[PDB]
């Protein structure tokens, strides 16, 4: 009964061809998905927290200064959140216009789903590390950034008074 | 997935610092920066409170703040009865203590308390003949607050028309007049006499 | 069928069809500038950049194809003059030879289709498809454009924009290979060491932190083109007006990105930079470079010694006849025909000067909220002191751009940007009163409030007309 | 089920291979 | 009747007419995609006439 | 009630985002070669020790889809009544599930009839083989008219396999290349081939260019003119419109015109006569076939070649030549008389039931905000109802009477393929300029 | 749970009834006539139905 298996071996070996090519266009697609940058520098405030767990794990570090490295981390999390909640309403306002790839709609979204699964791991730690500690951490990073970020504007900008004094001794 | 940066806890006094060699320079006082500001926060924190979390910033202690007004008030008396080089160092003095607010509390409060204070130098250091000076606190003032300080637009002003630069002038009273009342009457009699 | 080939009828069919592919095929084959008496230095390689910069042949797509058609054409015409002495039923055949239907060069034949399909067909079409994915609207890199996107800032004017300018992708190709390694040395050292504090107060630093040869030789040319620096070799030269019409690209990109934003600094600073690109004089320096004779040495002592503020075209030319006395004696200054020639050249500037903007609606006289009101700004132009524009000065580039015009309107409290430019290149012909016009829908409100209109100039600096006007909604 | 326009294009060239390969095949069989 | 007629051509004297520029315009445009898809089938018709006739033996 | 039969049906996912120009002209412009590359090969099976749509892999070809498409638009006209996109989907997933059905019904039935391969003589296990080639074919068909309308092609599937089949018969009629020796010398069927064939090898050139011209019997170059300059006159005559002023009333000022050109419901009365002819000339002949011993359907329709005489059918059939027509006069007037009716009732009919009515197009307006620009207080509604029947009725003549001149003066294939042809390309003319470039 | 099995099986009946109405050219000769006849009768009904109709028009007209 070979006349009825030729068929079926061709239909064998075209559905064969079919998912093969499937299965190699996919992993192709996803690999080259995988070899995008990132969109930032890489995160440094989650290395040093990372490292001084692993200190502790390895002997005895007061757990004060893990407090200060997850509020630093927040507050870096939190600007970063800040500047890509800037920048989505000005990209998507662009792509339309096509002065901007595809490859950078397709970073800038997964950087947002690395960006959300960040900061979610990030407050339930928070929230693991103290009682109900979970959304103030927020409020005292925003304050905490505003506040550093004002404070360097005015020490920048009264930096420069010695030069101003030094070209009015001049021209009078 | 986290670079390893190798540590060493200093005993007794708790502030970390970086072991020896990120293997790049750069890198390398990126994190001493790093680590010396953690250490600056961990200081801040332990001297907080022996609860080391941080308070939520609803509530506002009252005593730095009573302690600010009372140093201005006692400097602008001083002031107001002639002299005024201990009127501009306890101004300074009381800028210094409120710029040692912490940064987890509001930032209004102080921005609102800085932005009060610069403008008070500048209008001591204007009545001092201090042109520069005075018109970089009056521009720190306002750079501070923008909206309602028209004191300080006028004071950068009349800094500017003293000491030249007349287009500086010009432009600074024309980004006063777009943002704005006697306060813009004064300001548009100021730029009449540019 | 039965492919005939005694009466040979497919040497008049492959005559008559090449010759209609062949015909049409050989065809293929077959405003004002501004008066100026100065040449600058190193003018052949200006020059030479120029000439190279449009260049098409368009002959050897088709000159292969139109002589290989004759070529057949002569073959069957002989063929058809050597065998014209030899040349109650239906039947059908096909004017073609008996050679392709032989058992020979079948599977020769077969094969050759079959490779052609499976090869030339998708290789093409994907090369083609890459290829138009490669570029995007403003004529640049996607990836220069994606890269340049991330390093923009909240308020940025003037210095950091030459920063986030120059990470381009043009000046991969452009240095590739040692080119790098041969220059940067000696233009890094320059440019460090003559340029003042004044032309560069911290981005030392940036110019310093970064790795890529590539990058920093390319900032380190941008920085000793904007300077007009004159580095000291006969082979960086080109590469240096090069790199400055790729910043000028770059540049347009920038503002188009910038606008994409929304904001009013960094717009106004990327016209700016694109005014000091196109003219070659470094962003915050005295706009008095524009004229041709004129050295840093002469602004330093026309303007005074030193100040803030810089003495623009329209306050100079203004002065009475003593800038004679100050920069005419020429101990290291200018000549009096050098002199002469600049007041020349300078009397033939644009200069525009707005004397009515107001809002008009069409078809009633008080403007109804949400509707299209179109407002109307009529200025004559001036010389300090559809018909086309002269061309730009522009004596330090190897391209020659049309005067522009971005004319805008934003307002202050929030700080943002109301609607976007509306650029033109032509007036419609001191001289007589053009005007200008642009439409768009007003808010739906009750309260009117007021409006900064703005009308920056590229191509020149120090030509920007700030005036404000109230917006009226009455209904 | 969802799928790319690439896959569909080149699973119709491949169809039109296989069919072509299968006369050409039997050709070469017949001729044995 | 002869109505209908009558309206037909108020109708039409109506109606506007296209210029010669659009109308040079759009014929170039039509006939060049007309020629383009013709040509293109009929080159691949050719094509695959041989190649068919080889196929098929 | 085909809920559960949305999962199994698999589908090309929808672009992401908005496709350009150029990417979707080559999407167009490489499914066009794909389908005519499936159009132009022989299948197997068909050599059993003893090609134009014959073993072309295209037995099926189209007709399913556009037979689904026919069926679903009749039954949605006679009744998915709200506009929800859950009623879209049901309706798409009902669309290919009975195209699917369809196509592999049709495979089989024509595999196993006849007209083919025949089961005992081949045997038991190469039928199969045609039946996969076929169904195979058919789902790469439906699935390419789906890639086509899903938004990464500019228009719709059938509609550009049909110009594009008509364009190619026009082209092959012009230059086709196969000879034909119906004696005194072999002649070729292309039209410039033979003026060149017939100027260039015979003696005397006047007489060879005058039976060169009138052939009559293959396709020669007068025809061709007449095709020629056919396309000419109706691209000219789409350009027409009525500019009708109008100005919104919610913003105030913005201007406007509102286009309602001469051939209004473009190409629908010629489709639908067409259609009725192909169905009414297939009962005739099947009648006729069978029951020829009779009055009344002899009266109806009689054959003889292979066309149809002395019938209803025969004033149905189209006039062949000028001479084929002028030697009845009453038939042409029958035949005119007829074709003019049709189209003009059938675009008064079809301008109802496609929504374009002056009532639909006053409540669009009126809801878009849209009013009349007249004098004082002109009503749009009147005017519109004024013009638009009128332009409508007088549309569907006008092509009427283009598609009955350019079929008696005997252009190069019907009318009715050059008018599809040339209505398909000013619409893709159309929406490419309407977007960029 | 039952309403989906009893939805589930009417499409089911439905499929298989218009495959097997698409396949009625392959007919065992068994309802073939019958299927003529009642195509014919409904013809009939169908031309009855227009004469009636133009009947009605040509009286409406007079």
């Amino acid at each position: 009964w070979l006349t009825l298996v030729v068929p079926f071996a061709y239909l064998g070996v075209l559905i064969g061809c079919l998912a093969t090519f499937s299965s190699l266009y996919r992993r192709r697609k996803a690999a080259k998905a995988a070899s995008l940058e990132p969109w930032f520098p890489p995160h440094l405030q989650r290395d040093i927290y990372h490292s001084l767990l692993h200190l502790d794990q390895q002997q005895r570090v007061p757990e004060t200064v893990l407090k200060a490295a997850l509020l630093r981390r927040a507050a870096e999390d939190i600007k970063r959140v800040m500047a890509i909640r800037e920048q989505k309403q000005a990209l998507a306002l662009l792509l339309q216009r096509g002065s901007v790839g595809d490859e950078l709609w397709q970073r800038f979204l997964r950087a947002e789903k690395e960006m959300e699964d960040e900061v979610r791991d990030v407050v339930a730690e928070a929230n693991s590390y103290a009682p109900n500690w979970g959304q103030v951490i927020f409020q005292s990073a925003r304050e905490m950034d505003a506040n550093a970020t004002y404070r360097a504007r005015m020490e920048e900008y009264q930096a420069t008074v010695a030069e101003e004094r030094a070209w009015w001794d001049k021209k009078r | 997935t986290y670079t390893h940066y190798p540590l060493h806890l200093d005993p007794s006094s708790k502030a970390v610092s970086l072991a020896t060699t990120g293997q790049t320079p750069a890198q390398t006082e990126a994190v001493e920066a790093e680590l010396q500001q953690l250490n600056a926060l961990h200081r801040s924190l332990i001297s907080l409170d022996p609860p080391n979390v941080p308070p939520p910033p609803l509530p506002i202690n009252p005593k730095r703040s009573a302690q600010i007004t009372k140093l201005k008030e006692t400097a602008n008396t001083a002031y107001k009865r002639g002299n005024h080089g201990e009127a501009v160092r306890l101004y300074s003095y009381a800028i210094e203590m409120a710029a040692g607010r912490p940064g987890w509390e509001p930032v209004n409060l102080a921005r609102e308390e800085l932005s009060g204070l610069y403008a008070n130098r500048a209008q001591a250091h204007m009545a001092q003949q201090m042109w520069p000076e005075g018109w970089v606190d009056a521009k720190c003032s306002v750079e501070s607050k923008p909206v309602g300080n028209a004191k300080g637009w006028w004071r950068g002003g009349k800094c500017l028309v003293e000491m030249g630069r007349y287009d500086e002038a010009r432009a600074w009273i024309e980004q006063a007049l777009g943002i704005e009342s006697d306060g813009g009457k004064e300001l548009a009699a100021l730029l009449e006499e540019i | 069928y039965n492919y005939d080939e005694n009466g040979q009828f497919f040497p008049f069919f492959v005559l008559t069809l090449t010759g209609l592919v062949t015909l049409p095929l050989t065809y293929s084959l077959l405003a004002p500038r501004i008066k100026s008496d100065f040449k600058p230095q190193h003018d052949d390689i200006i020059q030479n950049q120029k000439r190279k910069r449009l260049r098409k042949e368009r002959r050897v797509k088709r000159a292969i194809a139109v002589v290989v058609g004759w070529a057949i054409i002569g073959y069957m015409v002989y063929l058809i003059i050597v065998t014209r002495r030899t040349a109650g039923s239906y039947s059908i055949g096909i004017a073609l030879p008996k050679l392709i239907i032989e058992e020979g060069s079948g599977k020769y034949v077969l094969m050759l289709y079959a490779s052609l399909l499976g090869i030339l067909l998708p290789y093409i079409v994907g090369r083609w498809w890459y290829g138009s994915q490669r570029y995007t609207r403003e004529k640049v890199l996607a990836a220069s454009a994606g890269n340049m996107f991330r390093e923009y800032e909240g308020t940025m004017i003037g210095g950091p924009i030459v920063n986030a300018l120059s990470t381009g992708e043009e000046y991969k190709e452009m240095l590739s290979g040692p080119k790098a390694e041969e220059g940067l040395a000696k233009v890094e050292k320059k440019v460090l060491a003559l340029d003042e504090k004044i032309l560069s107060a911290k981005d030392r630093e940036v110019l310093r932190k970064i790795d890529n040869p590539v990058r920093r030789k390319a900032l380190a040319l941008l920085w000793a083109y904007l300077n007009r620096i004159d580095l000291e070799d006969p082979v960086l030269n080109e590469e240096k007006y090069e790199a400055g019409s790729i910043a000028l690209s770059l540049t347009e990109s920038f503002t188009a990105i910038a606008l994409a934003f929304g904001n009013l600094i960094p717009i106004i600073g990327a016209y700016r930079i694109s005014q000091c690109i196109v003219q070659a004089i470094s962003p915050g320096s005295s706009p008095l470079l524009q004229l041709p004779y004129f050295t840093p040495k002469v602004v330093e002592s026309v303007e005074g010694a030193d100040v803030k503020t810089h003495l623009s075209v329209q306050k100079y030319l203004d002065m009475p006849e003593e800038r004679r006395r100050s920069l005419t004696v020429g101990p290291g200054l200018l000549t009096e025909d050098q002199y002469n020639s600049a007041i020349a050249v300078a009397k033939q500037l644009p200069l525009f000067a707005i004397s009515k903007a107001f809002f008009k609606v069409a078809g009633e006289r008080v403007v109804t909220p949400s509707s299209l009101v179109q407002l109307v700004i009529k200025g004559r132009i001036i010389p300090p002191g559809r018909v086309q524009p002269p061309l730009a000065h522009a004596p330090y580039l190897p391209r020659d751009h049309p005067p522009r015009w971005h004319i805008f309107l934003a307002d202050a409290k929030q700080g943002k940007i109301a609607v976007p430019p509306f650029t033109f290149t032509t007036f419609d012909k001191t001289f007589n009163m053009q005007t200008l016009r642009m439409q768009f829908q007003a808010p739906p409100q009750v309260g009117n409030f007021s409006f900064v209109l703005h009308m920056i100039s590229d191509s020149y600096m120090g030509f920007d007309v700030k005036q404000e006007i109230t917006l009226q909604v009455e209904d | 089920l969802r799928v790319d326009p690439v896959v569909v294009l080149v699973l119709s060239l491949c169809f039109i291979f296989s069919v072509v390969g299968l006369h050409v095949i039997a050709k070469i069989t017949r001729k044995f | 009747p002869r109505d209908f007629l009558k309206d037909g051509m108020q109708f039409i004297h109506k109606c506007q007419k296209p210029d010669r520029k659009e109308f040079k315009k759009v014929c170039q445009a039509v006939a060049i995609g007309f020629v383009a898809m013709g040509a293109i089938g009929y080159i691949v018709k050719l094509v695959h006439i041989p190649i068919n006739n080889i196929l098929v033996a | 009630l085909i809920k559960p039969f949305t999962p199994l049906l698999p589908e090309v996912a929808a672009p992401e985002t908005k496709v350009p120009f150029n990417q979707k002209l080559m999407w167009t412009g490489l499914t066009l070669l794909i389908f005519l590359v499936m159009s132009q090969m022989p299948l197997y099976g068909i050599v059993s020790s003893d090609a134009s749509n014959r073993g072309t892999l295209m037995e099926l070809g189209i007709t399913p889809i556009i037979s689904s498409g026919m069926v679903f638009q009749l039954l949605a006209g006679t009744h998915v009544n709200l506009d929800l996109k859950t009623d879209r989907e049901l309706y798409q997933t009902a669309q290919k599930l009975f195209a699917i059905i369809l196509s592999f019904g049709q495979a089989c039935v024509h595999v196993l009839t006849g007209l083919y391969g025949q089961p005992s003589d081949l045997g038991a296990g190469i039928c199969v083989l045609l039946i996969v080639q076929l169904v195979v074919a058919g789902l790469v068909v439906i699935l390419l008219d789906e890639l086509l309308q899903k938004g990464y092609g500019l228009g719709s599937g059938i509609s550009l396999f049909i110009a594009t089949n008509i364009c190619e018969s026009i082209v092959w009629k012009a230059f086709s290349p196969t000879t034909i020796n119906t004696g005194r010398g072999p002649e070729f069927e292309g039209a410039i081939i033979a003026l060149f064939h017939l100027l260039l090898t015979w003696p005397d050139k006047q007489r060879a260019l005058r039976e060169a011209f009138y052939r009559q019997s293959l396709p020669n170059i007068m025809n061709l003119l007449a095709t020629l300059l056919v396309f000419a006159a109706v691209i000219y005559l789409q350009g027409f419109r009525v500019e009708i002023p109008v100005k919104s009333a919610r913003q105030r000022g913005v201007r406007g015109s509102y286009p309602v050109r001469l051939f209004y419901t473009s190409n629908m009365p010629i489709m639908l006569q067409s259609a009725l002819c192909s169905n009414v000339f297939l009962i005739s002949q099947m009648l006729y076939s069978r029951f020829s011993d009779n009055l009344l359907v002899r009266l109806l329709g009689v054959w003889e070649p292979l066309h149809a005489a002395s019938g209803i059918a025969y004033y149905m059939s189209p006039p062949l030549n000028f001479k084929e027509a002028l030697l009845d006069p009453v038939h042409t007037v029958v035949y005119i008389t007829f074709m003019l009716v049709a189209c003009a009732l059938f675009s008064k009919t079809w301008i109802e039931v496609s929504g374009s009515s002056p009532r639909d197009v006053a409540k669009q307006l009126k809801d878009q905000g849209l009013v009349m620009a007249g004098h004082r207080e002109q009503s749009m509604y009147k005017e519109l109802k004024r013009v638009i029947p009128t332009a409508a009725a007088f549309g569907g003549a006008c092509i009427g009477a283009l598609s009955v001149a350019s079929d008696l003066l005997g252009a190069l294939g019907s009318g009715t393929g050059i008018l599809l042809a040339v209505t398909i390309i000013y619409g893709y003319f159309e929406m490419a300029a309407r977007e960029g470039d | 749970e039952g309403p989906q099995w009893k939805q589930k099986a009417l499409a089911a009946a439905f499929v298989i009834g218009i495959f097997a109405i698409v396949l009625f050219p392959l007919w065992p000769i068994m309802l073939r006539q019958g299927v003529w006849y009642l195509s014919v009768g409904m013809l009939g009904l169908l031309g009855l139905f227009f004469a009636l109709a133009i009947v009605r028009l040509i009286l409406f007209c007079v």
